[PDB]
């Protein structure tokens, strides 16, 4: 996270860490959506040009964490993966369309003060909250700058941008399955996600019911926190039908 | 999922976090 701040303990209890087992390495972020289901970005798991085509056996997840490096006895829980699921229509050659993946844990994770799922949105919430100018929150152990890594989980709040401004910020074919957030150059304030934040959540809190909803998945930016550039997030609601298909099948 | 998105150390204890009002204030 660029220009963010340390999370308070417990501020983001759906925050998940995705590790490669061997060599043990932090790949991406991700979010707890049930007691067996974790949501990340596809490109976190599948990107051939960067030698990334993982199976369940390759990875594990850590949940309940605050510090990037230091282990946390009785807080942190490590989980094995039963099965990875990547959207069938995920595009990686071009534009990162449908950058969405689901992971099933091999065991239910126990909830605590540090571990707790986030809500997926519905039509009402998506219509209410996905408006330009409205701010959401992005978290992660990604870099603090474009060119070290943070000691503790970072958090930053960012305004959703109007589609035309998104469209014009990049020459990447942008799709209706992503939105962009971040400040315009004239707005003075800064901040963005960066390398390592991928797959983590973009959450908003509902004024109707006081709950946290995951509106986006951190997907891509050209650099971090550049003027006239914006962050791109997978639109969770537009893909919710797939999320339900997988979870409802469990397989 | 009945209880998703309510944070044990925040919403469950009726404590506001450090920056969530920023989200709030961005709805007006
Ligand atoms: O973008 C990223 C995340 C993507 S990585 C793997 C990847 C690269 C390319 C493609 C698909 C996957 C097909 S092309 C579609 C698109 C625009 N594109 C990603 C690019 O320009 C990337 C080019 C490589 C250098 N970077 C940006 C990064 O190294 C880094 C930089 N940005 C970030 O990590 C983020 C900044 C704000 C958010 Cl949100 S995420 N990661």
């Amino acid at each position: 996270i660029v220009e963010g701040s340390d999370a308070e303990i417990g501020m983001s209890p759906w925050q998940v860490m995705l590790f490669r087992k061997s060599p043990q390495e932090l790949l991406c972020g991700a979010s707890l959506i049930s007691d067996r289901w974790v949501l990340t970005a596809a490109h976190c798991l599948l990107y051939p040009p960067w030698d990334k085509n993982f199976t369940e056996n390759d990875l594990l997840v850590r949940i309940g964490k605050h510090s990037r490096t230091r282990y946390e006895r009785n807080i942190e829980k490590i989980s094995m993966l039963e099965k990875i699921y990547i959207h069938p229509r995920y595009n990686w050659r071009e534009n990162l369309d449908r950058d969405i993946a689901l992971m099933k844990l091999k065991k239910p994770v126990a909830f605590s003060d540090y571990i707790h799922p986030v809500c997926l949105p519905d039509r009402e919430t998506a219509a209410s909250l996905l408006q330009a100018g409205y701010k959401g929150r992005v978290t992660g152990w990604g870099n603090l700058k474009e060119t070290g890594q943070p000691s503790v989980l970072q958090v930053v709040n960012l305004p959703i941008v109007e589609r035309p401004v998104c469209k014009d910020s990049t020459r990447i074919r942008i799709t209706d399955n992503m939105f962009c957030a971040g400040y315009k150059p004239d707005e003075g304030k800064r901040g963005d996600a960066c390398e390592g934040d991928s797959g983590g959540p973009f959450v908003m809190k509902s004024p109707f019911n006081n709950r946290w909803y995951q509106m986006g998945i951190v997907s891509w930016g050209e650099g971090c926190d550049r003027d006239g550039k914006y962050g791109f997030y997978t639109h969770v609601f537009r893909l919710k039908k797939w999320i339900q298909k997988v979870i409802d099948q469990f397989g | 999922e009945a209880d998703c998105g309510l944070r044990p150390l925040f919403e469950k204890k009726s404590l506001e976090d450090k920056t969530e009002r920023e989200l709030l204030e961005s709805y007006i």
